[PDB]
């Protein structure tokens, strides 16, 4: 079926530009039914709709976005972008491309049937940072961990035994250190028995500083 | 000028929930409903007020007309826990509603409480973290207390919880107590301590620093 997917930088820069790329695949972009819009949602609170593009060019804003924002459409790559000028602290928020469906003879009918994944993008002068990964040691039920800290910006992503473990798994949210750098522990719990003679690895990601972690937990 | 009710709510597993949006006026275009899970994207439910979206369960319906709207779950089932969106399209603009969270109690459960020494790693470059978990309890309201040789902390340890989970609707919580290396070596016990209403008395976890 349909499937879109955001990507672009998870920085930027006050003032500057904010640049996204929705890459759409198991369809054409340039079909007569459909619109590709962005939505957003800051953290928190609720969502914005940003603006829509038909194949062809002929684009829709929300007004309160209109004057800094540009929303393009790339027939020949299959993608459609967002270009969202002078930005500030405001447009710090989760970025998701979505499809619009459309239909009607007398009148357009519309709703959003597809979704991307979405973008986390942070506005900040602040340079990226990667994360410290450590080992949560357990010492019929053990739990382990890692701890994932000081990272800049969210967010990263954990995996155990990539992927092979998902069971028991708790990803906690990142909380916000006096330091303005955010961590977050991954925990699992497993048979004690296990312990010693079966290896787990966490895999972390985070995609801004390009740290690609794998972290073996070994008991006491 | 869209509005949701109730901002949030707590239902039984079994329990029918309904959810009201009012329109910001009388609709043309459609009212949908979309579904959005913790972490996860928006998902349409329901579209032109009253369609449901294929593959989307026969527990989930809407209703209504003008500028008046109602969301149904006929019988709430614990993956349901999500924020719910109503959604127009007038003078040309996309507007969503405030949200509905939609939130699950059922009856109360114990944690299970683990305590992490710092790792040797962490140790080398001068901060230890000590790490307290609460697994699996019910409800959200847990205290911990941060113990270094009998003497209570404060102002070094920070808390996080999970979303409920979508099986058995229960939390977690992670507890982080972050000192220097150097004073983390001028003690030796170091204790993490759970009051919860699932406990009939505080629950102490501890270890011994080397
Ligand atoms: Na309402």
């Amino acid at each position: 079926q349909l499937q879109l997917q955001e990507s672009g930088p998870g920085l930027v820069k006050p003032s500057e530009t904010l640049s996204l790329t929705c890459t759409v695949s198991g369809g054409s972009i340039s079909s007569s039914s459909y619109y590709w819009g962005w939505i957003r949602q800051p953290p928190g609170k609720g969502l914005e709709w940003i603006g829509s593009v038909y194949y062809s060019g002929g684009a829709s804003y929300n007004p309160s976005l209109k004057s800094r924002a540009t929303i393009s459409v790339d027939t020949s790559k299959n993608q459609f972008s967002l270009n969202l000028d002078s930005v500030s602290a405001a447009d710090t928020a989760i970025y998701y491309c979505a499809s619009i469906y459309g239909s009607g003879t007398f009148y357009y009918y519309f709703y959003m049937d597809v979704w991307g994944k979405g973008s986390t993008v942070t506005v900040s002068s602040a340079s990226t940072k990667g994360p410290s990964v450590f080992p949560l040691a357990p010492s019929g039920t053990a739990a382990l961990g890692c701890l994932v800290k000081d990272y800049f910006p969210e967010p990263v992503t954990v995996s155990w035994n990539s992927g092979a473990l998902t069971s028991g798994v708790h990803t906690f949210p990142a909380v916000l250190q006096s330091s303005g750098l955010y961590s977050l522990s991954s925990v699992v719990t497993v048979p004690s028995s296990s312990l010693g003679t079966q290896t787990y690895i966490c895999n972390v990601n985070h995609k801004p500083s390009n740290t690609k972690v794998d972290k073996k937990v070994e008991p006491k | 000028q869209m509005t949701q009710s109730p901002s949030s709510l707590s239902a039984s597993v079994g329990d029918r929930v309904t959810i009201t949006c009012q329109a910001s006026q009388v609709i043309s275009n459609y009212l949908n409903w979309y579904q959005q899970k913790p972490g996860k994207a928006p998902k349409l439910l329901i579209y032109d007020t009253s369609n449901l979206k294929t593959g989307v369960p026969s527990r989930f319906s809407g209703s209504g007309s003008g500028t008046d709207f109602t969301f149904t779950i006929s019988s709430l089932q614990p993956e349901d826990i999500a924020t719910y969106y109503c959604q127009q399209y007038e003078n040309l603009q996309f507007t969503f509603g405030p949200g509905t969270k939609v939130d699950i109690k059922r009856t109360v459960a114990a944690p299970s409480v683990f305590i992490f020494p710092p790792s040797d790693e962490q140790l080398k470059s001068g901060t230890a973290s000590v790490v307290c978990l609460l697994n699996n309890f019910y409800p959200r309201e847990a205290k911990v207390q941060w113990k270094v040789d009998n003497a209570l902390q404060s102002g070094n340890s920070q808390e996080s919880v999970t979303e409920q989970d979508s099986k058995d609707s229960t939390y977690s919580l992670s507890s982080t107590l972050t000192l220097s290396k150097a004073d983390y070596e001028k003690h030796k016990v170091y204790a993490c301590e759970v009051t919860h209403q699932g406990l009939r008395s505080p629950v102490t976890k501890s270890f011994n620093r080397g």
